[PDB]
């Protein structure tokens, strides 16, 4: 490709001239005085005169720093060159001055500036120039907004320009286009890279897709929870890989006017038609195109008949690529689904952890923060928040700054501008108020994420660790050799043991181990979709447990359905039946391709439903025993981390005395021990404030607080209170139910 | 409305034509739900644009719609549409055949296995398999960007003729890729055969005699006048097979079959119960002949004696259902029924009267050669070494069931994949310190499955059927015997 | 839709505007309320018209609702709506201040106690302790119409200075005038104190430990590692004292109360 030129820098300092090199000028066939065009990044196009230069290189191009600036580029990038001519004259040009240029001029520009410069001049012109003036003193800078024909003039001596206007700012707000590229979006990993796997091919190179004689994508489904950061993704990507990102909101094309709405949507798609490779963006889709059944009047049905229509209207046409962003996945009509339509489906979830303080660390830009800020806690304690919620929690913060410091008596000049945010900085204290005064919007989201629980959490249990990493590990790193000899593997495993001892850590720890993603069913909400909604709920929990594979779906209290079927009232059954049979159903309908492991956990098993105990079904059967000597060392280490550990003595005999313990009375132990110990301080505090109110000025030196002494003594006196949380029967019917699974 | 008829009478001077309809149920529906009053104006005017096709030309009307309930009734009369033409959802056979089909073009090098990639798509449609291979050609392309100068126009012709298509993009392909037919009824031609099934000789002697006679010589039977046997019922210990000879037979005789499950059965008593038994009678008519399974036909019993007592009714929705679109049935459109239960002594007795499910045969555990057959079912996929004794381990099985063999048959293969994982870490663990240094050349180790994996996997086991329920069975068997 | 247009254009130039939407939810209930089309229509143009208020003369925008799940859940996404801030029922000493704000210009008799009427009406609101005054008032003119009755020129503000309003006339505007708010669940600090009760020494020490440390000392409850307790459950023989626990508590630690009963 002889038209990327790397960049350099000009001899003269004309504002409309490049410098060639004669073998590529003879190569491009160029002569003197005539126009070409210049495309460089961000969509920046650019009109100069050649001119012929032997001391530049053939690779450089010898530019000057107004261009540079017009076409937002800088040394060493590449700007391709193209012969432009069909210029056509111009008949009338508006100009205007930059704001920050005409501070006390107060004269006419047309004679001592746009007179002598624009005279013999035969400069051309385009939308969006930005070019500076010399002249007896100050630079004076224009912005050229509207010319006839458009955007290519060229400056003639039988032309009408004017100068009339209100100084216009620098770019106004126009910095989207410029700014959201990839390095503002976080905790977006893979959906970004999915999207630009995806779409990067049909929009780079359309004439290499055009002749392999292969069906593009048409359609990009982008739900999630609003302020996730939707449209900012499809901004990104638009302005990334060079399109015309045409936006069509919801609301505004609904209520236009009675019948004519259609009509803005169809013109909308014929620009977008005729406009070279160009992304639609649909917002709020839902609010267009809601179920047939929720539909009332007609004309919502007609919108939607239309939109289906100029869909299905697509084929072939152009390279146009159509994404929408709606809320809930079942709330857009099923129609809008058929193949040739929005068919391939994208989730943006809500960010986890590292993507809130990803996030936070993208938002922190401008403020200069103090050389206290920990961003790690501000972001692990914000459990269900959005983008939205993390950039008005920034704002709030800078604002409460200025509140604990205030313009104090500060007349406001104008002067107290740059100090403003150049004095200043952010404490712990503003950022643990706005946590505190938030709104989160999350909320009620089942949430999906590895979890941080790894195998030195849990204590002992070598056998039970070995068995499931045998049961999970194997069949996805070594799929290869149950291919070649032929097996099933497993499809579920379900616990049963004593209650306290470890299953919910052992099931996180499992799926820590997996890298994979974790999705908690508790059994309230299992005992709560009975009563109605008993299809449904079930059906998009395994949907959504199936989308994100690989997960490790977790099923707790199992046992919940029919220990609340037994009682005074069996009239739950009935809910009770049908909750297990979709769980049977959707269970039995699972393909071995995807990698979703179904772990089920109860306490009482001689209760459960014998239908699930069948082979396909949860099977394998692992009986969690009690914990016993090294695994109460263990545990009682695992839960000895803390901050304020002291040096502490051993815990081998606290391990020795214990028998017949769970991990509830062990955590109830430490706790114990902590709070007494809280106690402690808090009267030691409470006695130096009153001896200090009774003794004035008898401590002005800052004497030492007590420290962490977390002793043996209180250790002894809070353990005191020890607690046997299981019986001993319950043992023995689990070891011969036990005792009956083998024969 | 003046769209359509234009469209009829431009049809009408342009020779015999075809009219398609796409997409019917979206512009008329169910007079219920009719919520304005254009679209009524419309579904009179197109009622009568059909109804004026007296003669004219020689015009065919096609018409394409989802849900067969979803159409207007009044579209169902004579002189209108009125023949009905299923297109149902391809199955493996169909599957191999679509993908032979959509890569013609394309150049496969000699790796891929369409077989196996056919076998791997269960629930899939024409458009997804389309896509599938669309996808795949993409990857390959992708794969290969350096081959092919992106530069400024047209591509050349070596390069796409160099590319090739691996199983890898294939497998790629289809990890990322969800199918759409999932929750729909299968309705499809079995594989087991009979070899598959260990023993039970004089049972497929009379599953033959009940089901193939009628339809392999209907002459003899029109001739000497015997209504044959609507339906059999099946019942016996669990886990011995009644759903193998159900397929077998199903394959045998070369019909669809279609199964409904106990959790299928209990969905549908709450609420929806009417609608779903017609629809599934409906489609088993539809594709005649065909033998109709029904398995757990005990469950209702089984939910409905508890401390609940309010399952019952919709119990007896879904068992009325059941004989009223039974009894009243065409034997003409072959729908053999078949039912298995393991629980025979509640089934209510309406079941077992003359016209309904009548014949019941009785499936024995498997005992002595039948040990040594189903062993042999269950070793002809797996390969097993030449050095275990199968003789001792069905002599030594006395009271077991083949459910309970098979579990003991993977458990060993289980053993074997963990030792040969285990080898594979070690020896990986050896020589990643010393570089290449096998003077003797040994590839992966072959399955050689020996002895002691099955010692092991019989010193841990089960006996699922228990003895008491064996004379219970018996029981009830002399009870038949002598009391009916 | 003209109407609002008109108006949000003519507020956006007059510089530091700020607009009042009363009564919000008349014009954008909740989605399955509406009916027609042309609620459809007017909901979606305040959609847009908030939607394209981008900065301007930094123009504000206020609206009154009385329930907030009645509006348009689409009425809270981030850029429209989304601070909102309650106003609920006066409470024991709000009615206090209502009334001495209100019993302003007119001139009390010295036997008037403010403060006993505001302790002992309850479940009114603002509107109520007007009305309650203006009746009182014309009560107290009624029974002396022999001021003057004829003369076109209005009375002299001699006699009317002569207008001592006494309890009398406040108990009976009080007597005959309904409430309002009623069933409402009432969010107050009570002022039961830790004398009211006589016993329970040990009890007292064990609920101090479980609510005032945690908001007291925070940092050393996070620096041991422990998660402060969330709930407290009494059992006991029937009576005895625990509401009056429970509102003790609530308020030494000083904090607002809300009760469930069964
Ligand atoms: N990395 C990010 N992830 C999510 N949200 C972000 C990110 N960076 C910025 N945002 C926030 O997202 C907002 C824009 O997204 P928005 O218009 O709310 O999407 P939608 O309209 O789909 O909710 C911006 O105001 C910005 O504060
Ligand atoms: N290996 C272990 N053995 C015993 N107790 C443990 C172990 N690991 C953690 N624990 C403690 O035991 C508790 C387990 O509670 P959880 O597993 O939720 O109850 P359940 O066992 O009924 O699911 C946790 O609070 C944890 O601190
Ligand atoms: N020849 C055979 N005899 C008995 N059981 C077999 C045979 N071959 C396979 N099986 C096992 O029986 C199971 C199918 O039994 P099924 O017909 O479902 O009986 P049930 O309805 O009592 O469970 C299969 O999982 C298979 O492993
Ligand atoms: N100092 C006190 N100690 C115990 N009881 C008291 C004390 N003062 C009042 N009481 C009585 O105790 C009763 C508490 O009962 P109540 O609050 O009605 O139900 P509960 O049984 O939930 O406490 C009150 O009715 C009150 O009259």
């Amino acid at each position: 490709r002889p038209n990327r030129l790397i960049v350099d820098e000009a001899i003269n300092e004309d504002n409309s001239v490049v410098s060639l090199s004669q073998p590529k000028m003879d190569e491009l066939q160029l002569f003197r005085g005539d126009t070409v065009l210049l495309k460089g990044k961000k969509r920046r196009e650019a009109v100069c005169i050649v001119l012929s230069d032997d001391t530049c290189s053939d690779e450089k191009i010898r530019m000057n720093r107004v261009v540079r600036n017009n076409l937002r580029v800088r040394l060493g990038d590449v700007i391709s060159i193209q012969p432009c001519p069909d210029v056509k004259y111009g008949k009338r040009i508006h100009v205007l001055p930059i704001d920050d240029t005409v501070e006390g001029i107060t004269g006419n520009l047309f004679e001592v500036y746009l007179k002598p410069y624009f005279l013999e001049a035969y400069r051309p012109i385009r939308k969006g120039d930005i070019f500076l003036v010399r002249g007896g003193m100050r630079a004076v800078e224009f912005k050229v907004v509207e010319t006839d024909p458009s955007p290519y003039c060229i400056v003639a001596p039988d032309t009408v320009i004017h100068c009339e206007g209100e100084p216009i700012k620098r770019e106004d707000e126009e910095e989207s286009l410029n700014e959201v590229g990839y390095d503002d979006i976080g905790g977006c990993r893979k959906q970004l890279a999915q999207i630009k796997e995806m779409v990067e091919l049909p929009l780079r190179h359309p004439a290499l897709f055009k002749a392999i004689g292969v069906k593009p994508p048409r359609g990009i489904l982008l739900y999630g929870p609003p302020g996730t950061g939707k449209t900012l993704i499809a901004r990104a990507v638009a302005n990334e890989t060079g399109a015309f990102f045409f936006l069509i909101n919801g609301p505004e094309i609904m209520s236009k006017l009675a019948g004519e709405s259609e009509s803005n949507l169809r013109k909308a798609f014929e620009e977008a038609e005729k406009n070279a490779p160009a992304i639609i963006f649909i917002d709020e889709l839902d609010a267009i195109a809601p179920k047939r059944e929720k539909t009332h009047g007609e004309v919502e049905r007609r919108i939607v008949s239309q939109l289906l229509t100029l869909m299905d209207g697509l084929k072939q046409r152009a390279h146009v690529i159509v994404m929408a962003a709606t809320n809930r996945p079942n709330s857009i009509d099923p129609a809008l689904r058929r193949f040739g339509r929005f068919d391939r489906e994208v989730d943006i979830g809500i960010p986890d952890a590292t993507g809130r303080l990803e996030i936070l660390q993208i938002h922190t830009k401008n403020m200069k923060l103090a050389d206290d800020v920990d961003l790690e806690q501000v972001a692990n304690e914000t459990h269900g928040h959005v983008g939205a919620d993390l950039a008005a929690l920034c704002s709030e913060a800078a604002l409460q700054a200025i509140r604990k410091k205030m313009d104090l008596i500060d007349l406001e000049d104008e002067t107290i501008d740059a100090e403003v945010m150049n004095s200043l900085a952010v404490t712990m204290d503003d950022f643990r108020w706005a946590l505190s005064q938030s709104n989160p919007s999350a909320l009620r989201e089942t949430v999906v994420e590895v979890p941080q629980v790894t195998w030195e959490d849990i204590g002992g249990l070598e056998d039970v660790k070995r068995e499931l990493q045998e049961l999970v590990q194997y069949p996805v790193e070594h799929p290869d050799k149950f291919l070649k000899f032929g097996m099933t593997p497993s499809k579920g495993v379900l616990f049963y043991g004593p209650p306290g001892c470890g299953k919910t850590l052992l099931a996180k720890a499992i799926a820590n181990e997996c890298q994979a993603n974790f999705i908690s069913i508790k059994g309230p909400e299992l005992l709560t979709m009975w009563f109605g909604e008993s299809e449904a709920n079930v059906r998009e929990i395994f949907d959504k447990a199936r989308q994100a594979a690989p997960c490790v779906l977790f099923f707790d209290e199992l046992d919940s359905i029919a220990k609340a079927r037994g009682g005074n009232i069996g009239d739950g059954g009935g809910a009770a039946d049908r909750v297990i049979n979709q769980i049977l159903t959707e269970m039995d309908g699972m393909s071995t391709k995807k990698n979703v492991f179904i772990i089920g956990a109860t306490n009482r098993p001689d209760i459960i439903d014998p239908a699930i105990l069948r082979p396909g079904r949860l099977d394998q059967l692992i009986y969690i025993p009690l914990p016993d000597e090294k695994s109460r060392v263990a545990i009682l280490k695992a839960n000895l981390r803390k901050s304020p550990v002291a040096k502490d003595v051993d815990l081998e005999f606290l391990a020795k005395m214990t028998n017949g313990f769970s991990g509830a009375d062990l955590t109830e132990i430490c706790q114990r021990a902590c709070k007494l110990a809280i106690r402690e301080s808090i009267e030691s505090e409470i006695r130096r404030e009153r001896e200090r109110q009774t003794n004035p000025s008898a401590m002005e030196v800052e004497e030492d607080d007590p420290v962490p002494e977390i002793r043996r003594d209180h250790f002894e006196e809070a353990m005191r209170f020890a607690r046997r949380s299981v019986s001993d029967n319950d043992i023995r019917k689990y070891e011969m139910f036990a005792q009956t699974l083998q024969q | 409305e003046s769209n359509l008829r234009k469209a009829f009478e431009e049809a009408e001077k342009n020779a015999p034509a075809i009219i398609f309809i796409d997409e019917l149920d979206a512009i008329a529906p169910k007079r219920e739900k009719t919520h304005g009053e254009v679209e009524r104006r419309i579904v009179s005017q197109l009622l009568t644009l059909m109804d004026g096709l007296k003669q004219r030309a020689h015009v065919i009307v096609m018409a394409a719609t989802n849900r067969p309930n979803s159409i207007d009734p009044a579209l169902r009369r004579f002189g209108r549409f009125d023949r009905e033409v299923d297109i149902g959802i391809p199955d493996a056979t169909g599957r191999l055949e679509i993908l032979q089909i959509h890569t013609k073009n394309m150049k496969l090098a000699d790796d891929v296995d369409l077989e196996q990639v056919a076998n791997e798509t269960h629930g899939h449609v024409g458009a997804d398999l389309a896509a599938l291979c669309s996808e795949a050609a993409l990857q390959a392309i992708r794969k290969k960007m350096d081959l092919i100068d992106l530069e400024d126009e047209t591509i050349d012709a070596e390069v796409m003729n160099s590319l090739a298509v691996t199983m890898d993009d294939f497998r790629w392909a289809l990890s990322q890729s969800n199918p759409s037919a999932l929750r729909e009824t299968v309705v499809e031609v079995p594989q087991v055969t009979w070899e598959d099934i260990g023993g039970l000789e004089d049972v497929k002697r009379e599953l033959q005699e009940l089901v193939q006679y009628p339809v392999e010589h209907p002459d003899k039977f029109l001739k000497f006048g015997m209504t044959p046997s609507k339906g059999v019922l099946f019942y016996g210990p669990p886990g011995c097979g009644k759903t193998l000879l159900a397929k077998a037979i199903a394959n045998e005789c070369q019909a669809n079959f279609i199964s409904i499950k106990g959790p299928e059965l209990l969905t549908m008593w709450f609420g929806e119960s009417e609608a779903n038994v017609r629809e599934i009678f409906d489609k088993a008519r539809q594709a005649a002949p065909c033998v109709l399974f029904f398995d757990e036909l005990d469950s209702i019993a089984k939910a409905r004696g508890g401390n609940i007592g309010d399952g019952g009714g919709a119990a007896d929705r879904v068992i009325n259902q059941i004989l009223t679109e039974m009894d009243g049935m065409s034997t003409k459109k072959n729908v053999f029924i078949i039912g298995a239960t393991n629980r025979p002594d509640i089934i209510d007795p309406a079941i077992l009267r003359p016209g309904r499910l009548d014949q019941l045969i009785y499936i024995p555990l498997p005992d002595e050669k039948s040990r040594v057959a189903i062993l042999k079912a269950n070793l002809r996929k797996s390969p097993v070494a030449k050095d275990v004794d199968l003789e001792f381990l069905a002599k030594m099985t006395n009271g077991f069931s083949g459910a309970d063999l098979t579990e003991i048959c993977q458990r060993a293969c289980k053993l074997a994949i963990r030792e040969s994982i285990e080898s594979e870490i070690r020896r990986e663990r050896e020589r990643q310190t010393n570089p290449s240094a096998m003077e003797v050349e040994e590839d992966d180790p072959v399955p050689e499955i020996r002895r002691d994996h099955f010692e092991e996997a019989m010193r841990f086991a089960r006996r699922s059927v228990s003895d008491n329920d064996i004379r219970k069975y018996e029981m009830f068997a002399q009870t038949l015997q002598q009391s009916r």
